[PDB]
């Protein structure tokens, strides 16, 4: 029920499912971005995920335990958006960050577009660490999308 | 509300994908809220 992978957050009312999210399960902890869960629990197969960490401002909340995801993105290099968009299967998009000058440091970010429900698809390194999560962002003059490379302190 | 988790994929680097988008450099600001926005 916590087997590592990448995952859809889904919900379901009376009638079919929506995908509103994406997320990472890694060191038996679910990592994805705030404002697809708000911290409500989830559902694996039998059993029940609990929140156990969050910050709104970070955007992000981890179940089960801790943030385990600390890799970096090194300032240099391409990386992955494995990107899990609703009703697609999960694909590699490859591309080298721009930035996010911010007060409070520098955040590499993504210019790639997709649905609102491919919120917490990891960004990934060579290695293929997850350096960060995809999904918190601004949209620019000719109404693309950028995203952050969004990574929690472990 | 039933929500619910289902398995996705293997999380891999794809050998020889495809390399796209540019590389914008932004001036923004995160408010307590969680959201970016462009410094004018
Ligand atoms: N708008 C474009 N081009 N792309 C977005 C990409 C969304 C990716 C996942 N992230 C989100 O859903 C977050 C949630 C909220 C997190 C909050 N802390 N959200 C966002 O960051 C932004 C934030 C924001 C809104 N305003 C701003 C102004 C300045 C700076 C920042 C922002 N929120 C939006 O982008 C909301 C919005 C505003 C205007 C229009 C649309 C949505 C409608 N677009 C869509 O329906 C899809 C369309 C794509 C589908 C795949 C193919 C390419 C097109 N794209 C899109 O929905």
């Amino acid at each position: 029920e916590t087997t590592d992978g990448v995952y859809r957050v889904m919900t379901r009312r009376l009638l079919g499912s929506t995908q509103v999210g994406v997320g990472v399960m890694q060191e038996g902890v679910f990592h994805t971005m705030w404002h697809v869960t708000k911290g409500a629990a989830l559902r694996s197969g039998e059993g029940r995920l609990d929140p156990y960490w969050g910050d709104v401002k970070q955007d992000l909340v981890s179940y089960c335990g801790p943030w385990k995801l600390d890799a970096a993105w090194d300032g240099l290099s391409e990386v992955q958006l494995l990107a899990v968009p609703p009703g697609e299967r999960a694909k590699n998009i490859q591309t080298l960050p721009g930035i996010f000058k911010t007060k409070d440091g520098d955040i590499g970010a993504v210019a790639l577009d997709y649905p609102a429900g491919t919120s917490g698809s990891p960004i990934l390194d060579k290695c293929g660490r997850v350096i960060g999560l995809y999904g918190n962002g601004v949209v620019i003059k000719n109404g693309s999308y950028v995203s952050a490379i969004t990574q929690g302190k472990r | 509300v039933d929500m619910y988790i289902e398995r996705a994929g293997d999380i891999t680097w794809e050998k020889d994908a495809e390399v796209t988008g540019n590389s914008p450099r932004l001036d923004v600001a995160l408010d307590e809220s969680g959201d970016f926005s462009l410094v004018e």
